[PDB]
RNA sequence: ACAUUUAACUAAAACCCCUACGCAUUUAUAUAGAGGAGACAAGUCGUAACAUGGUAAGUGUACUGGAAAGUGCACUUGGACGAACC
RNA sequence: CCCCACUAUGCUUAGCCCUAAACCUCAACAGUUAAAUCAACAAAACUGCUCGCCAGAACACUACGAGCCACAGCUUAAAACUCAAAG
RNA sequence: AUAGGUUUGGUCCUAGCCUUUCUAUUAGCUCUUAGUAAGAUUACACAUGCAAGCAUCCCCGUUCCAGUGAGUUCACCCUCUAAAUCACCACGAUCAAAAGGGACAAGCAUCAAGCACGCAGCAAUGCAGCUCAAAACGCUUAGCCUAGCCACACCCCCACGGGAAACAGCAGUGAUUAACCUUUAGCAAUAAACGAAAGUUUAACUAAGCUAUACUAACCCCAGGGUUGGUCAAUUUCGUGCCAGCCACCGCGGUCACACG
């Protein structure tokens, strides 16, 4: 089987399932915990589980993850503009702390629908090209247009080798 | 990612620099034209059949102020292919002249002058194109306050075109589109645009000049 | 930060490379004196 | 906005924490007093033994 | 405000202070293994400028990029000692801590 | 291993793939030099006609001659291929029939 | 190593250096000669191993011998000791 | 191989050398006896975590390079040809 | 992989090798037609012809296209800002160098140390640092991440200067390799260059020639190649007698060979 305790978090499935998107300012995120104690449990579980959905979506964002440093575990964000934002993450669990970045510093789903929107204009169902970037490669494919030669040989008269006999 | 400095390519390219100005051809050179042939001895070219004719025929500009006191300062130069195209005057009024002292008879060389094209003087002196052209033609002096002289034409002239068939119709539908109900004609305001002929003279400041390489 | 043995052949050519390299910067000095004399001179 | 309300929700978990602290203090002082008179009774009795 | 370096804020270890006004700082991100899907520490090394050689070795700090490089390797400069060695604050009570215990009690000062 | 330890020694790094006595090559040319009989292992009993060539690549190599009856001769050009003759140990090339100076066996 | 000139009633002219490479430095291929390894139907000498293999086998190390191998010292069981008393 | 004699050596002091079937061939720490216990044999079968190590046989406790008070040495340690097995 | 054969007197386990599948080159034998696609082994040497002109002279272009894969983290993102297009001073946009930051192949650690690889200061000058087992420094191999990109353009990385006299443009030839296309036509289409333009030029390209390398569709005529012990679909009778020969693996042939001819 898979190697180490709940193999599932190394799952593409399961690191495409964080719903935390920084918003562009977020830079640097220090999760400060404590490997022992019943009032980080949450901060622990946030570090084993959550940490990897957040880097997966956010791959620019510095994470940095310091032990036993403080008597409480707490998270800082260090945002472009200079601004430090610290979550007090003692006594909250793991999915209390992820949904508490979210609506402080994670993009809401209106600015992500619109971000993939403008994905999706990117590729023209008109346009013909190989088969990596356009629907179809040629007019021919597009049927009652003349087929290609290699499947549909064209008529003689319409065939160079043959238009230049006719005339000479 | 340190890249190895390459210091031939560099010393060769300011020696090719240097050799480019202190070898560089001189007008004499470069524009030179064997009458009998029709071709320029530096580099072994023919003229186009169209030039032959007034090669042969008609003067250059510096074969003409050779023969003037300051070399036709403040003096109108025209060009036959001016007069034979536009009846309205057209000329050069010389303001400065750098002579090729290498020619025998000192016909090549520069010159900068005000133009006056169709009647319309410009208002800054420039560098006068076509120098070595067999095409100038010195206007006398008591010829000058005759051939200078020009009615400014009325200048009307249309400002606004249609758009074309499927513009026009995209510009008509956005306008019903956005509630706005209008029946104006939309038209392009071409009053900006001054067509200027094609025969009109370039820039010789930014025209660039033949290379060393003699035949 | 290393935990790696200096044997002889390493140790010798430390010490070269120590000595080479406090040659070099004598010579360094040497060739700005020169040029600071040259100098002086002109004016 | 958001940074507002982060700054409120801080300082509602540390007006929590120092409620906590106050009764770990109690608990501690009481196990304390504890274990010092468990201590003296140990050093006195030690100390008869040496003399 | 713009600048050519190409990280803007970094948080790492001060593992060197032999240059003078440089704090040598080695900065760790997290990268994917591809293969394995999971997250290992990737550490690199950075030269911050700093103009009091207030930095000490083991000391955690914020680096912010320079407009330009001042240096071949100095790209940044020392913006604030996050923690330093041995004389934490902690951030969430503003107290004194020694690991995970307070020098001074929260409620000293109530 | 533990992860760690795999993602510290990475992918497994292919056992580089060994070129065989034609070097990777469908066919070789060569020139006779020898033609000799060898016997071979056991539990096999026959005189089986091998020549000595030197390959186009300058190595000289052992060839089976396959079929019943050569007239391969000192001088003479041979194509060779591929496969081990199983009973000749060392025996990697074979000489084509129908090719340059080596003719088709003749019928019975 | 190497120099600031001529000209200036429009303005331009002039501008051009020598030093390396050697049978040295690097990596291979070929070999007088000297040796290994593997393969290989039916050679010669002995019988070291597999049974307590006829001195149980083997490890390290040392010395010795045509050859397998022998012996010393320590160690191993991947040997056994016949499994109530007699 | 058996018998006898007698050396180096076994001992002490001072320096080396750095090997073993140095194997209880069963790694350190923490935990479990529940279920399919579980190829075989051996000393029942497993979980968490970490470091070390292994990827057909033979070549090979070898060659070369490098290090070492080692100089008939030790440590690290391949390749070519061969085989369809070895275990 | 839905697996299969093969260690042994036999069983189980482990293990390598090989078989079956799908492509590309070359060889043997064989081969009817049409359409289409693709097409030196060699950065070795090249006979001959052609491949860049345009145009009222100046300019512009010949720096492109086309070719090759020798060398090889110059290709990507960000910052900044030239040249270029938008007639023109603008404008900002578009496009994209140099410079700065970041990122980016493979094998070998029997390549383990590199030997100046750093910082401070206006400078003078001071400090002694900087990279590296989380792989520095090196050696070896290779064009790449393919709407394309990078590099090269006879060699000396470069090209003032030397060796010297250049098809890695098209067609073609010599040598070489297992590897083998015509010394056709046309600028009519598109693209590029030039002209204000009608236009001119182009071995780019277009349309043909050659070739079972591939795909597709045919054929009244016309079928060959391999295999036939097991894996694995399929052998009758003779000759041979561990000989001659055969085999991808296991194996066959010693006078009744479904294994050789
Ligand atoms: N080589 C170093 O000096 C060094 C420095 C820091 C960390 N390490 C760590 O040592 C471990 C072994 O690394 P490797 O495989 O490159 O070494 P290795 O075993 O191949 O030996 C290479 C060198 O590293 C040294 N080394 C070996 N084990 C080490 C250890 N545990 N700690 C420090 N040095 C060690 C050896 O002395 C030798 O000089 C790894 O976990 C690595 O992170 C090594
Ligand atoms: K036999
Ligand atoms: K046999
Ligand atoms: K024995
Ligand atoms: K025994
Ligand atoms: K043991
Ligand atoms: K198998
Ligand atoms: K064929
Ligand atoms: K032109
Ligand atoms: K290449
Ligand atoms: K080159
Ligand atoms: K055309
Ligand atoms: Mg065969
Ligand atoms: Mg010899
Ligand atoms: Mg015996
Ligand atoms: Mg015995
Ligand atoms: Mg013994
Ligand atoms: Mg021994
Ligand atoms: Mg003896
Ligand atoms: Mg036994
Ligand atoms: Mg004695
Ligand atoms: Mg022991
Ligand atoms: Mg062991
Ligand atoms: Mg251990
Ligand atoms: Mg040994
Ligand atoms: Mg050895
Ligand atoms: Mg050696
Ligand atoms: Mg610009
Ligand atoms: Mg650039
Ligand atoms: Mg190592
Ligand atoms: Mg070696
Ligand atoms: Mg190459
Ligand atoms: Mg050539
Ligand atoms: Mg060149
Ligand atoms: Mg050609
Ligand atoms: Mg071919
Ligand atoms: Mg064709
Ligand atoms: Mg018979
Ligand atoms: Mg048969």
């Amino acid at each position: 089987p898979m190697k180490g305790r709940f193999p599932i978090r190394r799952t593409l499935q399961y690191l495409s399932q964080g719903n935390v998107v920084f918003k562009d300012s977020v830079k640097v995120m220090t999760v400060n915990y404590n490997t022992h104690g019943e009032l980080g449990e949450g901060a622990r579980k946030f570090v084993f589980f959550n940490i990897p959905q957040i880097q997966y979506k956010n791959p620019w964002v510095q994470i940095m993850m310091f032990k036993n440093m403080t008597p409480s575990p707490f998270l800082r964000f260090y945002l472009d503009s200079g601004e430090q934002v610290l979550v007090d993450v003692e006594t909250k669990s793991n999915k209390e702390i992820m949904e508490h970045i979210r609506k402080i510093l994670g993009k809401n789903e209106e600015t992500l629908r619109e971000e993939e929107e403008e994905k999706k204009q990117l590729s023209h169902p008109a346009n013909f090209g190989p088969r990596k970037y356009c629907l179809r490669e040629c007019i021919c494919e597009v049927e009652g247009q003349v087929p290609c030669p290699s499947l549909v040989p064209l008529p003689k008269e319409m065939r160079g080798k043959y238009k230049a006999a006719l005339k000479a | 990612k340190k890249v190895r400095p390459r210091l031939i390519a560099e010393l060769a390219r300011r020696v090719r620099a240097l050799r480019e100005q202190l070898n560089r051809p001189r007008d004499s050179q470069l524009y030179a034209v064997d009458y009998e042939t029709l071709t320029r001895p530096f580099s072994g070219r023919r003229l186009p059949v169209r030039a032959w004719a007034d090669v042969r025929r008609e003067s250059r500009l510096l074969q003409l102020l050779g023969r003037l006191p300051l070399f036709g300062l403040g003096r109108l130069v025209t060009r036959k292919s001016w007069l034979w195209q536009h009846d309205e005057p057209c000329y050069w009024r010389l303001t400065r002249v750098r002579p090729d002292y290498t020619a025998q008879n000192l016909d090549h060389g520069k010159a900068w002058g005000i133009l006056t094209f169709k009647g319309k003087t410009e208002s800054e002196a420039r560098e006068i194109e076509h120098v070595m052209y067999h095409d100038w033609r010195l206007v006398p002096k008591h010829e000058e306050e005759a051939f200078t002289a020009f009615t400014p034409a009325p200048e009307d002239s249309l400002a606004s075109v249609p758009y074309p068939p499927l513009l026009r119709a995209m510009i008509i539908a956005e306008r019903q589109k956005n509630g706005d109900t209008s029946t104006e004609e939309p038209m392009l305001n071409v009053q900006r645009i001054r067509m200027e002929p094609w025969d009109y003279p370039a820039k010789q400041e930014d025209k660039g000049r033949a290379k060393g390489t003699p035949v | 930060l290393y935990y790696r043995r200096a044997h002889r052949r390493f140790v010798t050519k430390k010490a070269l490379c120590i000595r080479v390299f406090q040659e070099t910067q004598k010579l360094k000095k040497r060739r700005r004196a020169l040029k600071a004399a040259a100098a002086a001179q002109k004016q | 906005e958001l940074m507002a309300w982060n700054q409120a929700e801080n300082r509602r978990l540390h007006e929590l924490r120092i409620a906590r602290l106050r009764q770990e203090e109690r608990e501690q002082e009481q196990r304390q007093a504890l274990e010092q008179a468990r201590k003296a009774e140990e050093v006195q009795a030690w100390a008869q033994r040496k003399e | 405000v713009r600048s050519s370096v190409h990280a803007r804020w970094i948080v790492g270890k001060v593992i060197g202070t032999k240059m003078q006004k440089t704090a040598k700082v080695r900065v760790t991100r997290l990268v994917l293994d591809p293969y394995l899907l999971k997250y290992f520490n990737k550490r690199k090394t950075y030269f911050a400028h700093d103009a009091l050689q207030q930095c000490t070795v083991g000391d955690i700090v914020l680096l912010r990029a320079l407009p330009v490089p001042r240096a071949k390797h100095v790209k940044h400069e020392l913006a604030e000692i996050v923690f330093k060695v041995g004389k934490v604050i902690d951030p969430v009570t503003g107290k004194p801590c020694a690991g995970t215990t307070y020098l001074e009690s929260p409620l000293s000062s109530e | 291993a533990t992860l760690n330890q795999m993602h510290r020694l990475g992918p497994p790094k292919r056992p580089p793939r060994k070129l065989g006595p034609t070097e990777g090559r469908p066919q070789l040319k060569g020139v006779v030099l020898c033609t000799f009989t060898r016997k071979p292992k056991k539990p096999n009993s026959a005189n089986r006609k091998c020549c000595r060539v030197r390959l186009s690549t300058g190595r000289e190599a052992v060839c089976f001659i396959p079929g019943e009856g050569h007239t391969l001769q000192e001088h003479q050009i041979v194509l060779v291929e591929g496969g081990r003759t199983q009973d000749l140990p060392g025996v990697k090339l074979t000489v084509v029939r129908g090719k340059y100076d080596c003719g088709h066996v003749q019928k019975k």
